[PDB]
């Protein structure tokens, strides 16, 4: 912890006398025997988290389910749809579908 | 050093660690009651805010100016010192100070009552400084020293010099700005 | 909201108009006044 000299306000540093340790100040007679326990607590985060992750229901919480693929017709789908790219004047759309765990991935 | 460190599937006491902790620093050497070993207990080492300088010890909200004068008051007879600052004009004209409508300040007025100081209901404080009512805020609160001095100088080489005591609280005063368009809007 | 409390008269003296400084310390807090430590020498411009 920062502690400061009453005298001059530069900043002190921890040493050792001939009896106690001292705090000190560099640019004045100034010293403060240390008679009793002094502490300092940080108190850090600790790492909370444990985070499993990847559940079924964690990849079909997205809007769509009983459509149709060009592939396997299943009614289980994951979909998305894109349009940021104004050379496609089509729009853009990219699904996927794992009733039967088959696993496409096309436009 | 041996890397193939050996661990086991007990639980810790949780008394046993404290007492481990409690006995790993406890142990004191304050039993030299002597003169250096001693300390001046009003020298302490400044903990930087200022507040809260006691880092060592032998064992907040704001206030209003309305709980200011009230502590002044009721609670202590005692006086204190305080430091208002004002606008930057005061509603007067310089008495037969050869003036160009300039500045009136406190520099130009005589001695005897300024004005009257009004504690509304509901912690609004005006100071009504003549036809005008001024506004009193508290200022920014300072919590390091301040001395008023008297610096007198009664000869060309020497005087003297007097503390009167310790300054705490400054006021701030500002023109209500919304009374004095509310008169004439435009 | 009548003034409940505290109709506070407001003076005003000039006889240490000219004399009266404020003298702060930026680096000293509040507690540990300078009111026991004796002085030695004090210089000034007016
Ligand atoms: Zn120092
Ligand atoms: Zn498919």
């Amino acid at each position: 912890m920062l502690l400061f000299c009453p005298g001059c306000g530069n900043g002190l540093i921890v040493e050792e006398g001939q009896r106690c340790h001292r705090f000190s100040c560099n640019t004045c007679p100034y010293v403060h025997n240390i008679t009793r326990k002094v502490t300092n607590r940080k108190y850090p985060k600790l790492k909370e988290v444990d985070d499993v992750l990847g559940g079924a229901a964690a990849w079909e919480n997205v809007d769509s389910t009983a459509e149709s693929c060009p592939k396997c017709e299943h009614p289980r789908a994951y979909f998305m749809q894109l349009q940021t790219r104004s050379a496609d004047e089509p729009m853009t759309t990219f699904y996927k579908c794992c009733n039967a765990q088959c696993g496409h991935r096309w436009r | 050093r041996p890397e193939v460190i050996q661990s086991h599937s007990i639980f810790e006491q949780g008394p046993a660690e404290m007492m481990k902790k409690k006995g790993n620093w406890d142990k004191t050497v304050d039993v030299s009651d002597m003169g250096p070993s001693h300390i001046i207990n009003i020298k302490k080492e400044k903990r930087e805010t200022d507040e809260e300088t006691k880092q060592i010890l032998r064992m907040l909200p704001k206030d209003v100016s309305v709980a200011e004068l009230l502590r002044e008051l009721s609670l202590t007879k005692e006086e204190e010192l305080l430091f208002l600052q004002l606008p930057d004009t005061l509603p007067g004209q310089p008495p037969t100070q050869d003036i160009a409508e300039n500045a009136c300040t406190l520099a130009d007025l005589t001695e005897g009552q300024v004005g009257k100081l009004l504690i509304r209901k509901s912690g609004r404080v005006q100071l009504l400084l003549g036809k005008v009512t001024l506004d009193v805020t508290m200022g920014t609160a300072c919590s390091f020293l301040q001395e008023l001095v008297s610096v007198g100088l009664g000869d060309s080489r020497t005087g003297e010099m007097t503390v009167l005591g310790h300054v705490k609280h400054k006021l701030v005063c500002s023109p209500d700005f919304e009374s004095l368009l509310d008169h004439k809007h435009r | 909201d009548d003034p409940v409390v505290q109709e506070i008269d407001v003076y005003l003296a000039k006889s240490l108009a000219e004399k009266l400084y404020l003298f702060q310390y930026p680096v000293r807090p509040a507690s540990m006044t300078y009111d026991d430590i004796p002085h030695l020498s004090a210089k000034i411009k007016p």
